[PDB]
RNA sequence: UGAGAAAAGCCUUCUCUAGCGAUC
């Protein structure tokens, strides 16, 4: 017990007594002080420890020192800092060793300890701090990086940041973040020569130090877009073009059969007089591309300049496409574009009021993948707004060459058109064929469809002779219900016995689990002038009962939300 | 008594510093609890690097 | 009170709250108490001094 | 240029207070080897001191006060005007227990101050925790009871019977009838002694060490009945007041009394002394109240004479005196600072429903237990008690686990008999006339016919 | 009139939680802690007596040897080894922790009259009755074969 | 054996382990 803790406050004893010595802090505030340093004391001497306490403890610590630093600016005092101010530094970092020692694994407050060593300790604590969080994390490369950045934007020491980024290849020898700011690093110092020069070894200053890492690097990484991100860097900085230059020209010699470096080559390339300035610019780059197609056949390399002339479309414009379906026959004939981009071409054709190509684009997409039924909804949408009178064709080519039965947006629009311009009698024979077809999960959206279409095309009475038939097809939802039951509130005879028969059905499919459902019943019951709200006994009776686990008591809290008027 | 022993485990290898011990009644029966019990082994023995497979 | 440990019992020996059989006698004393109901113990003591009394006269004829 | 260049000092009184240092003495001396050794020990007492006088910031409480305003006199206010200006909880220790069926009442606190343990003259026996009303143990010894007392910890208590004396537990089961301790009117338990202190009718004195269970001393006062007792906390001899009008100082090791001091022109009925052993306060049959210096003079300080009797008194641990006079109560209180109190004008008056038989002080609670015919009271009295206390010695708020250890610690520490002296630092000063018994064996091991006359 | 009363705040002097540990206020007022030399005479009498119950200086006994033992020498830079002579002139090494002999040699013919160890600790001296002074290799032989100076 | 024997509910006193705590 308090042995301890008593030990602890006769130490913090002093620095009080002095600082009620200064006038800064009254002695009702030293008693406070002391009050609330034995509770929080209590806490991180118990046999059983928790990490809140020891988070408790320092904020309490940091608060008390923000405190004392602005007091001590209106008084003026600036004497003794050593008494007080390191003292409860000293306190802070015993605090943060013990917490540290006691929990290992947990970055975070390695992080914290890190933070406050740098806000209010000396340098050589962090550099300790550092070593022990370097000793058991080391498997992080980011704790590496940061221990380098300190040491450069801070210690300004270069020499002792590079020792730490080498030992880091060591243990992470194919990490590429690691060797990219390395990269940087050595540029860094370079630039810190530079100007140095001019304030008052030549290879360095060239630059030279950081190219054998990029050497070294690019044998170890083989890769494209590692190569191209150790550029990225290079032309960050001004100085010594020529390395920027020596890079550069390393990617299309070294690494060559791969899409990636090709474009790069075009973009840099693209980087009323104004606009046809920008014309030839892009006729530059795509010719860049074509070179690229006969050394390198792949069809990855298609994509990357389709796509390239769909982003300049979508920024003149004639010329733009024109280039477009140039490219796009050339592409379809090799057939090496694939279905996805096909429709991407597509939409940007309709967005931009041109039909007649978008219609090609469809044509061709069709031949190449019959049995692709997503190409097939795009055909039908440019059809209809071209308003070309070959809906009906397009339906029957697409359910032939459509083996799969399960085509739920073919028969949804299907259903669409022929309520347009079709006879009713069709509609309905559409409709039917189509809940023959699908018969799992997917007819949820079919029947729901099927039942707007009855009040709309016909009345009250044909709404319910399509109720009728469907009302044990048992996949259902409950909009399904629903509608029904708004299609009853509208007519004008709202017989209040077929709203109860109605939500009974409704109830026992979805009873257990939908609780939104039981409160519209109950509301029904009271706001409806035919209702018995008598019943409403009842029904919260048997709600209960039937929901299950959570909406069990959501059904409570609405309810009780609907008691009072915020429902 | 000051010295590094080197632990070798499944999941990876261990370095651990030695404060202090009281060597040669270590195979006693009180003093066998240096060992045992985990709070007096976290007062004479540290970790001080880690590095798993 | 507490169960003491070995060090304790050492420097606390012969320390016992509950029996002191040299100076009142108790236990020896419960034992007719409870064999032959007694309702007060100063009927015992009279019974005590009483049978002594018959002793010494014994031992003095 | 900083405008206070020194460190924190420290008041010269607190430090004064930690000292146990004789500097008054002027001894020589002229030797370097002995020179070192005392400029250590004065260090060493320095040292301790300073971070005492510190360390009083971390007290936390502070004494109640009472004054009256424009005038009042302070006794005429009563019990029902305090309690309704002081918060819920001190008023809830205010209470009037009515048991008339029952003899006269004598009650004992416990010495840490949460328990309550009365006795009634036609026989009832009850312990209870007072702070919570929950009652421990209710008993009905069929004789009748002259005195109780709690022996250390709430768990054991003595009752003095009709004929012998019985020990009891804190749940009412009788454990010992020691019977060589016989019709005894008074009793007082020494704590750091492990002591039990029996006054008896015959005359004698007897001493129990509840420890071990062995009668260390029993001495005759040789002065008739014995009705008159009370024990000096700091010097943990024992006071007898006699008809005579003298006041005897006991030990266990002496067969004579230590002192006899001639207090009273008549018979003395009250004896009471305060807990730094510095005052003691006695009343007699010449209606005389006295307070008499114990640091070596002896003299009666204050003297007043009383319409009525004090029958009993009392002093709490901030010096406050209380003399239950009839059926009224009256508390002196003075600043207390090295001075006796002041018994120009009482502090506080209260009358009670039967004439008093037995006062005492709550140890660390501004209340003070009254028991009378009528049954028990318990008053308010402001500024009494010490605001502070020490968590390793007397916890009222102690769990079971604190408590079995801390009795083990007294066990461990238990204070022989015969140590007992006038003064508690006898065993500090050496025995001067041994040393000049050993110098002794020292010293071992190292006109012309006139002459024809 | 102005009253004031003692009132502690509970939550002050009662802990929290199950979890948390009683606290204790300390008051170091002389009147609240009487007889300071009295109490502190008995606790410094039963340390002495303490003291006296706990005296076990025995542990072990090595043995081995098959004449009289005449000279000892401690190893410097390991606690647990030590080496001894005897007068039929062996010299054995002692492993003090595990209490029993690793390495016996016949050093001499007739008395071991001195031995010593080198201050870095790789080798050790004897000398005998046989007129001679015999240096030898701390590091115990390998496998099986016999040794030599 | 002889506070006779047998069963249910409330307080009091204490005993064991097992984690936990000592890393500043």
């Amino acid at each position: 017990m308090a042995e301890i803790i008593q030990e602890r406050i006769e130490d913090r004893l002093p620095e009080l007594e002095q600082l009620e010595r200064i006038g800064l802090f009254s002695h009702a505030e030293i008693k406070a002080i002391i009050k609330k340093a034995s509770d929080l004391e209590y806490k991180i001497q118990r046999r059983t420890l928790f990490k809140e306490d020891f988070i408790n403890y320092v904020q309490y610590e940091i608060n008390l020192l923000e405190l004392i630093q602005r007091r001590r600016t209106r008084i003026g005092y600036s004497f003794k800092k050593d008494e007080i101010e390191n003292s409860i530094v000293h306190r802070v970092q015993g605090v943060f060793q013990r917490a540290s020692a006691k929990w290992k694994d947990d970055v975070q407050l390695w992080l914290s300890y890190v933070a406050f060593c740098k806000k209010w300790a000396t340098k050589t604590r962090l550099s300790k701090v550092f070593s022990a969080m370097l000793a058991i994390h080391s498997n992080k490369p980011a704790l590496w990086i940061m221990a380098a950045k300190w040491e450069m934007e801070d210690r300004l020491s270069s020499e002792s940041a590079r020792q730490l980024f080498l030992r880091a290849l060591r243990f992470h020898p194919e990490c590429p973040k690691l060797y990219k700011e390395y990269f940087r690093m050595e540029l860094m110092h370079a630039e810190k020569l530079r100007k140095e020069k001019e304030e008052f070894s030549e290879e360095i200053l060239k630059g030279e130090l950081a190219w054998i890492i990029y050497k070294n690097s690019v044998s170890i990484i083989k890769g494209a877009e590692f190569h191209v991100s150790l550029l990225s860097i290079a032309q960050l900085f001004d100085f010594a073009k020529d390395l920027q230059k020596e890079i550069y020209d390393d990617l299309q010699a070294l690494h060559t059969d791969d899409p990636l470096t090709w474009d790069y080559v075009a973009r840099r390339e693209l980087e009323q007089a104004k606009a046809v300035e920008v014309g030839r610019k892009e006729e530059r780059c795509c010719a860049v591309y074509e070179e690229a197609v006969k050394t390198l056949p792949t069809e990855a390399m298609w994509k990357c300049y389709i796509t390239f002339c769909l982003e300049r479309f979508t920024k003149l414009r004639g010329k733009r496409l024109e280039r477009t379906m140039t490219v796009f026959r050339k592409a379809h004939e090799l057939k090496l574009l694939s279905e996805c981009q096909y429709k991407q071409l597509s939409v940007s054709l309709l967005c931009y009021n041109f039909l007649r190509e978008a219609l090609e684009v469809a044509v061709a997409g069709t031949e190449l993948f019959r049995d692709s039924g997503t190409m097939w909804q795009l055909k039908l949408q440019v059809l209809i707004e071209s308003k070309s009178p070959d809906i009906a064709m397009l339906f029957e080519e697409a359910f032939v060459h459509l083996k799969p039965q399960v085509c739920l947006p073919l028969w949804i629009s299907w259903a669409e058109w022929s309520e347009g311009a079709k006879s009713q009698e069709d509609t309905e024979a559409v409709f039917k064929k189509a809940l023959l077809a699908v018969i799992g999960a997917d007819s949820v959206t079919l029947k729901n469809k099927y039942l707007d279409w009855a009040y709309r095309s016909g009345g009250y009475k044909k709404a319910r002779a399509v109720f009728k038939s469907l009302q044990e097809s048992r996949p259902f939802s409950v909009d399904f219900f629903r509608k029904m039951i708004q299609f009853e509130k509208e007519q004008e005879s709202c017989n209040m016995a077929n709203i109860r028969e109605y939500y009974e059905r409704a109830l026992r499919e979805f009873g257990s689990a939908d609780s939104d459902l039981w409160m519209d019943y109950m509301k029904e019951e009271l706001n409806h002038p035919l209702g018995r709200p008598e019943n409403c006994g009842q029904i919260y009776w048997r709600a209960m009962k039937m929901l299950q686990g959570e909406s069990a008591e959501a059904f409570v809290a609405k309810h009780a939300m609907h008691q009072t008027g915020h429902l | 008594v000051l010295l590094h022993v080197l632990f070798e485990h499944a999941v990876g290898y261990a370095l651990l510093a030695l404060k202090e011990v009281e060597e040669i009644s270590l195979l006693q029966p009180q003093v066998e609890e240096s060992v045992l019990n985990l709070g007096k082994f976290h007062s004479i023995v540290r970790l001080v690097a880690f590095c798993p497979f | 009170v507490r169960k003491l440990k070995f060090h304790e019992q050492k420097l606390l020996k012969q320390v016992d709250f509950l029996n002191w059989e040299v100076t009142d006698h108790n236990l020896h004393e419960l034992r007719v108490l409870r064999r032959y109901r007694l309702q007060r113990r100063e009927d015992y003591t009279r019974y005590n001094q009483l049978s002594r009394a018959v002793r010494e006269l014994a031992r003095r004829l | 240029q900083d405008p206070f260049p020194g460190p924190a000092p420290v008041p010269v009184e607190v430090v004064q207070k930690f000292c146990r240092i004789d500097k008054s003495r002027k001894l020589p001396h002229s030797k370097a080897k002995t020179r070192s050794r005392l400029e250590v020990a004065e260090a060493e007492e320095e040292e301790t001191s300073i971070k005492a006088a510190r360390s009083e910031l971390l007290l936390a409480e502070e004494p109640g006060f009472l004054e009256g305003e424009d005038g009042e006199d302070t006794a005429k206010i009563c019990q029902a005007d305090i309690v309704e200006a002081v918060d819920i909880a001190s008023a809830a220790k205010h209470f009037d227990l009515n048991l008339r069926q029952f003899g006269p009442y004598r009650l004992n606190y416990s010495r840490t101050g949460r328990h309550l343990a009365f006795g009634g003259r036609r026989g009832h026996v009850a312990a209870l925790d007072w702070v919570t009303k929950k009652l421990m143990c209710e008993i009905n010894v069929m004789e009748a009871v002259r005195d109780i007392r709690f022996l250390h910890s709430e768990a054991l208590l003595a009752v003095a019977q009709n004929r012998w004396l019985h020990i009891y537990d804190n749940q009412g089961i009788e454990l010992h009838c020691i019977r060589r301790c016989d019709r005894v009117t008074r009793l007082e338990f020494l704590p750091f002694h492990f002591l039990l202190a029996t006054a008896s009718e015959t005359g004698f004195l007897t001493y129990l060490d509840v420890s071990v269970g062995k009668i260390v001393a029993a001495l005759n006062a040789r002065a008739g009945r014995l009705d008159v007792m009370s024990q000096n906390p700091y010097n943990a001899v024992i006071h007898l007041g006699h008809s005579n009008g003298t006041v005897s100082l006991w030990s266990p090791a002496m067969k004579e009394p230590l002192a006899k001091i001639l207090c009273h022109r008549g018979g003395v009925r009250a004896v009471a002394v305060d807990s730094t052993g510095t005052y003691m306060a006695t009343s007699g049959l010449d209606h005389q109240l006295k307070i008499f210096d114990l640091r070596g003079t002896y003299q009666p300080l204050s003297t007043r004479t009383l319409p009525h009797g004090a029958g009993h008194l009392a002093f709490s641990q901030r010096g406050l005196l209380v003399a239950g006079m009839g059926d009224v109560v009256n508390i002196w209180a003075g600043q207390g600072k090295a001075s006796p109190p002041s018994l120009e004008q009482p502090y506080l008056t209260h009358r009670l429903s039967g004439p008093v038989h037995g006062l005492q002080f709550c140890p660390f609670e501004d209340v003070l237990g009254v028991g009378h015919t009528g049954g028990i009271t318990s008053m308010l009295v402001p500024g009494a008690g010490e605001p502070n206390f020490d968590g390793l010695e007397s916890n009222p708020y102690r769990s079971r686990k604190q408590r079995q250890e801390w009795e083990v610690k007294a066990l461990l520490e238990k204070v022989p008999a015969e140590l007992i002296c006038l003064d508690p630092r006898a065993l500090a000063e050496v025995d001067v006339i041994s040393l000049e018994q050993g110098k002794k064996e020292q010293i071992e091991r190292l006109s012309a016919l006139d002459r024809f006359v | 009139m102005k009253v004031k009363m003692l009132s502690r705040n509970p939550d002050n002097y009662v802990r929290e939680t199950k979890l948390d540990l009683q606290r204790v206020p300390r008051n170091y007022d002389p009147a609240l802690h009487p007889f300071e030399v009295p109490r502190e005479y008995i606790r410094a009498l039963n340390a002495t007596k303490l003291e006296r119950v706990f005296a076990k200086p025995f542990l072990a006994s090595l043995d081995g040897h098959r004449d009289g033992v005449n000279c000892l020498a401690k190893h410097p830079e390991k606690l647990a080894t030590v080496l001894s002579g005897a007068c039929d002139g062996e010299v054995r090494i002692w492993n003090l922790t595990q209490r029993n002999c690793i390495r016996t040699i016949q050093a001499h013919e007739g008395f071991v009259r001195g031995i010593c160890t080198r201050f870095c600790g790789t080798s050790f001296f004897t000398v005998g009755d046989d007129k001679t002074v015999k240096q030898w290799k701390m590091d115990g032989p390998g496998y099986g074969d016999e040794e030599e100076p």
